[PDB]
Parts: structure tokens; sequence; C-alpha cells
């Protein structure tokens, strides 16, 4: 209907991004008055971005997502890079961060005032990964009956923060870090650090670049969908902006930049029945972000192996218990390669930089489609005031995050330059010596012997 | 798209593969139990971290002494209700206390006509003092009252019989303490016979109300054994004195003065105040105030300061000013006796704008005391150096570890690194970056080597190095 199609936009934008973002959007924003503006601005700048993706997704009624939208506007080169980055970086490091915030929420009740053993962290993300792969490589009915208990884990963690913040404002004070008595801006930021807050405050808002076109094909609400995303995303900013309020009414910001696991120190500085409720029901929530982002990747292998690329060794199906066994192993191997980093907040900046590289190009593709080739039958048409303020918000968010730390954002522009030699020999090559083609024939067929998978019909 | 079909594959499914799969499928459950047993064996091999010492409220910050309320604001605004216009300034210093002057009634040296149970009318009233305590708890600043009954005459303890000086005090230690005051102050106990049992019957009842109360006792001695005669039984009393206020002017004396004072009493909590109630401009010469602020903000203890020590409020650089209570120079109009006498470098707003001033250094240092963990309740270990340099390291178990080296000498010294007093956990690295220096000649945050450290006369350093893994 309308509310149940509003509930499956709030019910999945909420995730495990709120449990590691307030340690990151507070250090780079300097103070707490500027760290609540960033939680307000990026909620508003995304309803610009979600109103825009509804427009391109209704005049090009295709399936697959953003990979289907660059190919119909830009060339064959720029369309392929969206499939090629989202299978190499943005999926293997949207589950290398939600696996690393599982280890930090299980060691922190044991190592409170000492930073944990660093080489014992990675052996707790290579157990959350390798158990959730084998569960997702078994029958697909197992991959949903436990998913809706990792909503029950996430919701009990977030309803307990949303209630204990109501008590602390009725039993304690009113707005303790307000600009009348308290709240000095003692470390005032500038050009570089105030833009690095929008790259960690936009990790908790993932889940709309594909997660709105899977809504209209169940009940068909008939173009109430832009009216269904004006009451959804302010219902997810008000939950997000009141949880960060409920942290600073229970601890100091000298401590919120000290602790590695944010929700477990808030959990222990309030209540006497601890360590079976707060670090339990967050480690149950980051299981449903490493499970829900593995079988999300399966619908990119399928739609990627249709047009020209992502060859037929991938996108196969187990003959019984139909699950893509040689496709899930491509992310599960490439995630464990991305666990060699000595931090986590330098992987949130690595994802969010190139995640905004494609949130600007596929919105600038609208302006080209609005200028070149106009007059298409369009059900829902939006103002031009909206996609021009995104193009300037995307403008100063990349030139300011490149002038600061040009190494983690300096290889995000170096992966996408490897694809230009890759899109020189995939479908752009003459088969005269016939030597290299038959090896591609070889490892494809023996993989059908190693696992029993076949092609779909 | 060069693949095999489905029905072509199920014929090609060989019994040589069903052993190849079931052996490889068993390798995953071995490699996963080989990574779960390796994680629990490293969560107990990893060294644990030490428990907190469970500090009280006077372990942070620096207690602030306020002697005379009339000399603090000035004339006209010298009432007690005018003090609430200054709590917005004391929280700029991040000061965790307020030692308030004696506000009781005594005319002049009169044993009979005095009472510590009511407020004198020359400052405010009972409804005025409780209006002050509304804003003290509002900004997280605790107050302490000075209980010295004969605070006008020379003998501050009523040189007649000693019965009436012990029966109205116990009324004042209950009546004022019910109102919500945060501790009590009492001074000049050299003019008090059998004072060790006088304070013990006051220390037992002060902690007897609540645990977070405390007593500040102050002598004027300089003897190591006289204060241990007072601290022989009360090992929770914060005893200030004049022990560090000798002539000295050598680096090896104060190094031997603070190592012998700690080691004789162990590692208990003390109060690193230079005087009983006087200012730092009377026991020091001119260009040494900027060095003792680093020294009193790093020794293990609660530094106690009087009003004006953060700017250099001098009484010898201005004739016609009382030694008991000089005025506080807020602006050029705070001293209306001679126009042009005061200047831009003895005022509040002038020192609050120059970042290399003295008030800028007192605000830079107290923020590095009320937020740290190594300077809050760390460990103190001194170096056995050569000439008159005082250097020491401060470390908690795994937080960032602070280093301080300072030149008491009037010549340019060298580094003189001395390890091997410390355990193997706390070692000195080759590189350690600066954080704060008294004489500004360098760039903050510019690291340098330890063995190539060349110090300038009358300067100090605050070095930070992380936990060298
Ligand atoms: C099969 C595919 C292949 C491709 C791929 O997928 C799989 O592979 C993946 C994997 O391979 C990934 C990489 C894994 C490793 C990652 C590392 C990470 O940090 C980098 O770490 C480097 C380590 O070599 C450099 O760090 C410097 O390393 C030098 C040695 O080479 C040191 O010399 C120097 O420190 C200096 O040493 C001498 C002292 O006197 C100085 O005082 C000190 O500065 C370090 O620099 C320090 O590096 C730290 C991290 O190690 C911090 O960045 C720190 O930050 C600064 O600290 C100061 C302290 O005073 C502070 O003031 C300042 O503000 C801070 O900024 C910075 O000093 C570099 O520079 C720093 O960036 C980087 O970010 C991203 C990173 C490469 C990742 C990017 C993405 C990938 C490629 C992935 C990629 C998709
Ligand atoms: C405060 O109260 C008294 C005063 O010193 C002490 O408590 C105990 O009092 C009894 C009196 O019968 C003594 O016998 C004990 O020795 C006292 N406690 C000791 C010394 O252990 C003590 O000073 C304070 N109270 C406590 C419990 O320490
Ligand atoms: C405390 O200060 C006084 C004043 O300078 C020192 O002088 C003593 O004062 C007391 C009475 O206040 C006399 O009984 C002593 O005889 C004085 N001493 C001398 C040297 O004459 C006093 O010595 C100081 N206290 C200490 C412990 O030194
Ligand atoms: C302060 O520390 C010193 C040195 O650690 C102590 O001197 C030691 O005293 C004991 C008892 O006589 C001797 O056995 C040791 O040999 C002394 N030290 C060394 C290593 O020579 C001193 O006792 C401590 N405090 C005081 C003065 O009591
Ligand atoms: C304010 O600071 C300045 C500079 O430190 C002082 O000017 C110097 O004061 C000393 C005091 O003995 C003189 O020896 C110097 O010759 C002065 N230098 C100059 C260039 O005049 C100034 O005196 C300070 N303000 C006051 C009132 O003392």
């Amino acid at each position: 209907g309308l509310v149940s199609a509003c509930g499956i936009i709030v019910g999945n934008i909420i995730g495990s991004g709120i449990f590691v973002s307030p340690k990151g959007v507070l250090e780079n924003a300097g103070s707490v008055g500027l760290a609540l503006i960033v939680w307000i601005v990026t909620g508003f700048i995304t309803v610009v971005g979600a109103l825009c993706y509804a427009e391109l997704g209704v005049t090009i009624p295709k399936s697959g997502g953003d990979y289907s939208y660059v190919k119909d506007i830009f060339g064959g080169l720029a369309g392929f890079l969206r499939l090629w980055i989202a299978v190499l970086v943005i999926y293997p490091t949207n589950q290398a961060v939600i696996a690393l915030t599982f280890s930090n929420y299980v060691l922190q009740p044991l190592f409170p005032t000492c930073f944990p053993p660093e080489s014992g962290l990675r052996l707790l993300a290579a157990i959350c990964l390798l158990l959730l792969t084998w569960v997702n490589c078994s029958s697909v009915r197992w991959a949903t009956r436990v998913q809706d208990i990792f909503t029950a884990g996430k919701l009990l963690a977030l309803a307990l923060i949303i209630i204990m913040g109501i008590v602390q404002i009725c039993k304690g004070e009113y707005f303790w870090l307000e600009p009348k008595n308290a709240f000095e801006n003692f470390q005032e930021p500038d050009i570089g650090l105030v833009a690095l807050a929008f790259l960690q405050g936009s990790f908790a808002y993932g889940g709309w670049n594909f997660l709105n076109y899977v809504t209209e094909e169940l009940v068909d609400p008939y173009k109430n969908l832009p009216r269904a995303i004006f009451i959804s995303i302010p219902l997810v900013t008000f939950v997000y902006v009141f949880a960060n309020v409920a942290y600073v009414t229970a601890m100091s910001p000298q401590e919120l930049l000290a602790s590695n696991a944010v929700a477990v120190t808030f959990g222990e500085k309030l209540l006497g029945v601890m360590a079976w409720i707060m670090p339990i029901s967050v480690a149950l929530s980051t299981f449903g972000g490493v499970n829900g982002s593995l079988f999300t990747s399966s619908r990119l292998f399928f739609a990627g192996a249709r047009e020209g690329h992502l060859p037929s060794v991938l996108a196969m199906i187990h003959v019984k218990r139909c699950t893509p066994i040689p496709a899930l192993l491509f992310t599960c191997i490439s995630t464990l390669l991305m666990l060699v980093t000595s931090d986590m907040y330098t992987l949130i900046n690595y994802v969010g930089f190139i995640n905004y590289l494609f949130y600007g190009v596929t919105v600038a593709g609208q302006i080209v489609l609005r200028w070149k080739k106009p007059d298409i039958p369009r059900p829902i048409k939006i103002n031009l005031l909206f996609p021009i303020i995104y193009l300037l918000f995307w403008a100063f968010l990349l030139v300011f995050s490149l002038w600061s730390e040009p190494v983690v954002c300096g290889i995000g522009l170096a992966i996408m330059l490897t694809g230009v030699p890759v899109y020189f020999l995939g479908v752009y090559w003459q088969h005269k010596p016939k030597c290299f083609s038959d090896f591609i024939e070889l490892l494809t067929l023996v993989s059908q012997k190693m696992c029993v998978v076949v092609y779909p019909e | 798209t060069g693949l095999s079909k489905e029905e072509l594959l199920k014929v090609a499914g060989s019994p040589g593969w069903v052993r190849t799969r079931w052996a490889l499928l068993l390798l995953f459950w071995l490699g996963w139990l080989g990574m779960l047993a390796g994680a629990v064996v490293i969560i107990v091999r990893a060294p644990r971290c030490r428990e907190l010492p469970a500090q009280k409220w006077w372990h942070t910050g620096a207690l602030y002494r306020i002697g005379d309320l009339q000399a603090f604001q000035g004339h006209g605004a010298g009432n007690l209700a005018g003090l609430k216009g200054r709590l917005d300034y004391l929280s700029s210093l991040k000061v965790k206390g307020l030692v308030l002057g004696p506000i009781h009634k005594n005319q002049k040296d009169d044993v009979a006509q005095t009472d510590l149970l009511q407020i004198d009318p020359n400052f405010g009233s009972k409804e005025d003092f409780d209006s002050l305590l509304q804003s003290a708890k509002k900004k997280s600043i605790r107050v302490i009252l000075d209980l010295t009954p004969n605070y006008r005459g020379e003998n501050s303890w009523f040189s007649t019989q000693v019965d009436t000086v012990a029966t109205k005090v116990k009324d004042a230690l209950e009546f004022w303490l019910q109102a919500g005051v945060d501790g009590f102050q009492v001074r000049d106990i050299e003019n008090l016979k059998d004072a060790s049992s006088f304070l013990a019957e006051w220390q037992n009842i002060t902690k007897g109300f609540s645990e977070d109360r405390l007593l500040i006792a102050g002598t004027n001695s300089s003897d190591l054994q006289q204060i241990l005669s007072l601290l022989e039984s009360n090992k929770d009393l914060l005893l200030t004195s004049s022990y560090l206020s000798d002539s000295g002017s050598t680096g090896e004396h104060t190094k031997s003065l603070v190592t012998q004072y700690l080691n004789a009493t162990g590692n208990r909590w003390c109060s690193w105040s230079l005087s009983q109630a006087r200012l730092l401009t009377s026991f020091l010469p001119a260009q040494l105030l900027r060095l003792y602020q680093l020294m009193l903000f790093t020794l293990p203890g609660t530094p106690v300061f009087s009003y004006g020590d953060e700017i250099g409020l001098d009484a010898a650089a201005l004739p016609g000013q009382p030694m008991e209570a000089p005025v506080m120079l807020w602006d050029e109009s705070s001293f209306p006796d001679i126009p042009g006498a005061v200047s831009a470098n003895m005022t509040v707003k002038g020192q609050s704008e120059d970042p290399g001033s003295l008030l800028s250094l007192f605000r830079r240092l107290s923020d590095q005391r009320s937020k740290e963990r190594s300077l809050l309740h760390g460990d103190f270990h001194a170096f056995s150096a050569g000439p008159g340099l005082f250097s020491y390291i401060r470390h908690w178990d795994q937080n960032e570890r602070f280093l301080v080296v300072l030149n008491f000498g009037d010549v340019g010294l060298s580094a003189g690194l001395q390890a091997s007093d410390l355990p193997a956990s706390a070692s000195l690295p080759a590189k350690a970056d600066l954080l704060l220096s008294t004489q500004p000649g360098r760039e903050e945050g510019s690291p340098l080597e330890l063995e190539r450290l060349k110090l300038e006369p009358h300067e100090g350093l605050l070095l930070r190095f992380p936990y060298a893994a």
C-alpha cells in the first residue's frame, strides 16, 4: 500500500551505520553544534538525491539499478565502470566495515580502558564473514528466516537508545551543550575537515541507489512514490538526529572521541543490567548488514552477465537449493583481501568518496537527458531547482576531500583508470590467434565440476 | 557464453569429484575452527589493562583561592551577589574549585563577640549566598569556605582559652554543610596546640557527612617532618604549606625536594601549592612565573592557586597597594589611582588576546589537565640527570605518555638523556613531538629527536609520545 511501501524504505535505510558514524562525524566537525548540522544537511541532500533517482527510473523502466541507467545515457565505457567498481570496492567494503564494527562491539566490554589487540580484531571479522557466506551458500530460505531476527536485534538496540534519551532529558537537564552557557567551538574546523563529516555521515544513508524500484512491483501504488519519500527520509533523519542527542546527554565529547565502540559505553553508563542487552543487540544488527549485503550482490552478477560483460563463469545457480555459489565466493574472497587495513574510519572515507563519484554522474546524466533528447512521455516530473543544488553539493565535496588526504581518495580515482585497459580487451578485441579464448572455456567448465552450478534458462 | 549444458553436466559428474568435493567441503570447517580457536587463545594472551583509581572531584583541575571579595571585583561591586558575574570567567579557566574567603562575623580580635554561624552583612546575606550556589552547581564548580575566625589580627586563633574555638566550629561544620557547601578550609595551624587531634575530629565528621567532602589545612612551615606529624593519621587530608617556597634557585634542590617528599609518604595524594595563601609574585622573581605553571600542572596532585597568579599580579611592581589583598586588574580602569600606571600587559582582556601571554598559558595547560588520563592519575618517575635540569616522565598503562623537561638553570643546557630509572614498559623513543613550550621559538606539532635537545635558559617543554607498540 502506501504505509507498507513507506515502511520498507525506513525499514532498510536504517542499518548499522549509526553505530560507528558519531565517533567520526564528531572528530571532523570539531564540536557538537556542527555535528548536528551535518546530520540535518545530509538528510536533506539525500531527499534531493532520492527525488532525482525516481525521475530517471520512471522514464527508463529497466531492471538492475544504476548500471541500467548509465548505459542508456552515457556510452558503453562509463556504464561498465558502475558495474566494475560496485563489484570490486563498494560491495567488498560495505561488508568489510560492517564486519569490523562487529569485532569492536564484542571486545570493548572486555577491554574498556585499553585499546584492543589489533591482530585479534581481524580474526573476528573473518568469522562473521565465513559463517555468513556458508549460510548464504546453503538454501535461500535460510537467508531470510534469520534476517528478520537481525531486524529484531537492530530494533531493540535502537528503541532502547530512543527511550533512554527521553529519560535523560526528563530526569537530567535540557540540552546541555547549547550555545547559551556551554558549547564552545574550541576546535573550529575549515575547508578540509568540515567536508569529511559528509563522507562519514553519508555511510548511514546507504540503501536508496537501488532500494526504491523494488517497491512498485509488489502492490503497484501508482505514482504515489515521490509522495512516499517525503515522509520516509525525515522519519529516518529524526531517528538519527535524536540518537546522537541521546549520546551527549550521557557522556562527554572528550570520551566520545576516545571510545571505539560508541553504543556500548552509552549502554554501561546508564543501567545496572548491562552486557547482555547493548553489546548483544548491536552484534546482532551487524550480522544483518553483512548478510543483507551479500545476497544484494547476487542481483548485480545476474544483470551484469546479460549485456556484454562479467563472463559466464559467474552468474550460475546450484541445481537444487538455487543460490549463486561461484558468485558469492567472488565477494567473500575479495572482502578478506580488504581486511589488511589498520583502521576503519579510513575505509568509510574510501567508500564514500567514490560513492559520491557516481551519485553526481548519474544525476548529471539527467541534465544531459533534459537538454539532449527532450520530449519523452514522463509520469512524474520534478523541478530543475533540485538537481542543480546536488551538482554543487557534489562539487565542493570532492575538491575539498581531495585537497585533504589525497591517498585514500587518490586511489579511488586510480581503480577507475584500471577499467579503461579492461574495457579495451573485453568486447573490443579480434579473435585471430584463438589461444586466449579456450582458456576462458577451460576454467568455466571445470568450475561446473567443482561446484554443481549451471546457467538459468 | 561457452559453457556446458545441465543434462550434459550430470552425466559428466564423476565419482572422482564426489571425493574431491567432500574433502574440500571438510577443509572449510577445519579452517574455520582453526580461526575460532586462534581467536580465544589471543583474547587471553593479550595483556589486560589496569583498573581506575576511582577519583573524587578534586583530583581534576586546580582549586582557586579567593581571599577578599572587595579586592576581587573592586569597589562598589565588592558584594557577594556580584560574584556571579565572574563564574563565566572562572569556567574559561576550567577551574574545578572556589576557595572562598572568610565571610563570618568578628569585629577585631574578640573571642566572645564572634560567630562562624552567620554571614557578615558587608558582603551579602543568607539569601545571597544560596543565589551563588545556584550558579556554582550550574557550571560544575564547587565552593569551599575559609574557616579562620580571627582573620583580622595577628594571632589567628584567639589566644585566650581553647574551649570556644572547638565548640562553635562543630556547629559550623554541620549548619553550613547542610546547606550544600562542598568542603571546608582552615589555615594557620601553627598557631594551634594539639592541632593533629583538632583536625582529626574535624576530618572524621567532614567525611562523616558525605564522602566527596574534604578539608584544606594550611600551615606556614617548610619542614619535612613537621607536616608528617600532621599527616601521620589523616592520610586523606589535603595539606598545603610553604614547603616548596624556599630560596633554592638551583635545579637539584627542587628535584631533591619533590622526590624526597613523595618517597617519604609513598605515592599518596598531595597539594602542590607553593604557599599557604600568598601569590607567586612574592616568592619568585620576574621571569620564573612562566616556568612554574608548567611545573605545578604536571606533578601528581591538585595545584592550589590564588587569584592573579595566572597573569602575574604583582605587589612589588606597584607602590601604594596592600599586601593582604591587592586589587584585580580587569581593565585600565580597575586601578583608578594613577592613570597610565597599568598597561596592556597586566589586564584581563589584553592577556586574553595575546596567545603568547601568561593567561593564555594558564588556559592552555588546565585544558591539558582536565581532559587527560596520564596527567590526571598517572605514574611519576624522575630522571637522574646531570646539571640543574628537572625532567620526568608521566605515564598511565596504555594511554598517551607525557614527558616534561625544563631548564631551571640560567645557562643554555644540553639534553642529557637518562633512561634505566623506568621499567621496560616505559622507554624513551628516538622521536617525540612537542605539544607546548613556554618561550615561543618553535612550531607546535613539529617532532624532533630527543638526543639533539638544546634548551634555552628559563624555559620548559611538554612532550607527548604515544604507546610505542
Ligand atoms: C587486489 C586489490 C588491490 C587493490 C585494493 O583492493 C584489492 O587493495 C586494497 C588495499 O591494498 C587498500 C589499502 C590498504 C592500506 C591502507 C593504508 C592507509 O594509510 C596509509 O598508510 C601508509 C603506510 O605505509 C602511509 O602512511 C605513512 O607511511 C609511511 C611509511 O610508508 C610513514 O613514514 C608515515 O608516518 C610517518 O612516519 C615518520 C614519522 O616521523 C611521521 O611523523 C609519520 O607521519 C605514515 O603516515 C601516517 O600514516 C598513518 C596510517 O598508517 C596515518 O595516515 C597518519 O595520519 C596523520 O597523522 C598525523 C600524526 O601527527 C596527523 O597530524 C595527520 O593529520 C594525519 O593525517 C600518517 O602520518 C600512508 O600515508 C597512509 O595514508 C591508506 O589511507 C589507505 C590504504 C593505502 C588502502 C587503500 C585501498 C586499498 C589500496 C585497496 C584496493 C581497492
Ligand atoms: C570516624 O569515627 C571514629 C573516630 O575516629 C572512628 O571509627 C571507629 O570508632 C571506634 C570507636 O568505638 C574506634 O574503636 C575505631 O577504631 C574507629 N575506627 C577505626 C579507627 O578503625 C574513625 O576515626 C572514623 N570511622 C571509621 C569507621 O573509620
Ligand atoms: C610562620 O610564620 C612566622 C612569621 O614569619 C614565623 O615566625 C614565627 O612566628 C611564631 C608566631 O606566629 C613565633 O612563635 C615564632 O617564634 C616565630 N619564629 C621565629 C623564627 O621567630 C614562623 O616561624 C613560621 N612558621 C614556621 C613553621 O616556620
Ligand atoms: C626512598 O627510596 C630509596 C631508594 O629506593 C630508599 O632507600 C632504600 O632504603 C632501604 C632501607 O634501608 C635500603 O635497603 C635500600 O638499599 C635503599 N635503596 C637502595 C636501592 O639503596 C628509601 O628508603 C626510600 N624512602 C625512605 C627514605 O625511607
Ligand atoms: C609590557 O611589556 C613590555 C615588553 O616586555 C615592557 O617593555 C619593557 O619593559 C622592561 C621592564 O624593565 C624594560 O627593561 C624594557 O626596556 C622595556 N622595553 C621597551 C621596548 O620599552 C613594558 O614595560 C611592559 N609594561 C609595563 C608597564 O611594565
